[PDB]
């Protein structure tokens, strides 16, 4: 596949609670899948379409 | 032979989880101090067990 | 009873402050000393006033 037409990870927001405004947000490292050294060709499809 | 062929199918696939089930964290703490505090930065926490 | 009545809405309940506003920290000093290190954790100090 091209990984430049895969999907990006989403961004999420940070809320700061304290002032209220938004805190900004960031790339969703903390939720994503290890799939380009142990999967290759069979999971590079799979995380995509996750 | 069978089993090969009902075990290669994607849908059913060998699933693994570590037992454990826990990120191994080592922070050190001086012979005399009493407190000791972790920060660590934004994460999206996505099932935390706990 | 009415005055008890505009108190138990939730819109209109009492607020009160510690006039002092400070976290109180007491580090010491040996004798001989002349020199002090104030180390502190990772923090936000979101609203601090100094």
């Amino acid at each position: 596949m091209n990984l430049l037409n895969a999907a990006p990870t989403p961004y999420v927001w940070k809320y700061n609670p304290v002032t209220g405004k938004c805190a900004g947000a960031q790339q969703n490292y903390g939720a994503t899948i290890d799939w380009v050294l142990p999967g290759g060709n069979s999971f590079a499809y799979a995380a995509d379409e996750i | 032979n069978q089993l090969e062929l009902m075990l290669r199918n994607a849908t059913n696939d060998q699933t693994f989880v570590d037992y454990l089930g826990a990120k191994n964290a080592l922070y050190s703490v001086p012979a005399g101090s009493t407190a000791l505090t972790i920060n660590i930065p934004a994460r999206t926490w996505e099932g935390m067990r706990g």
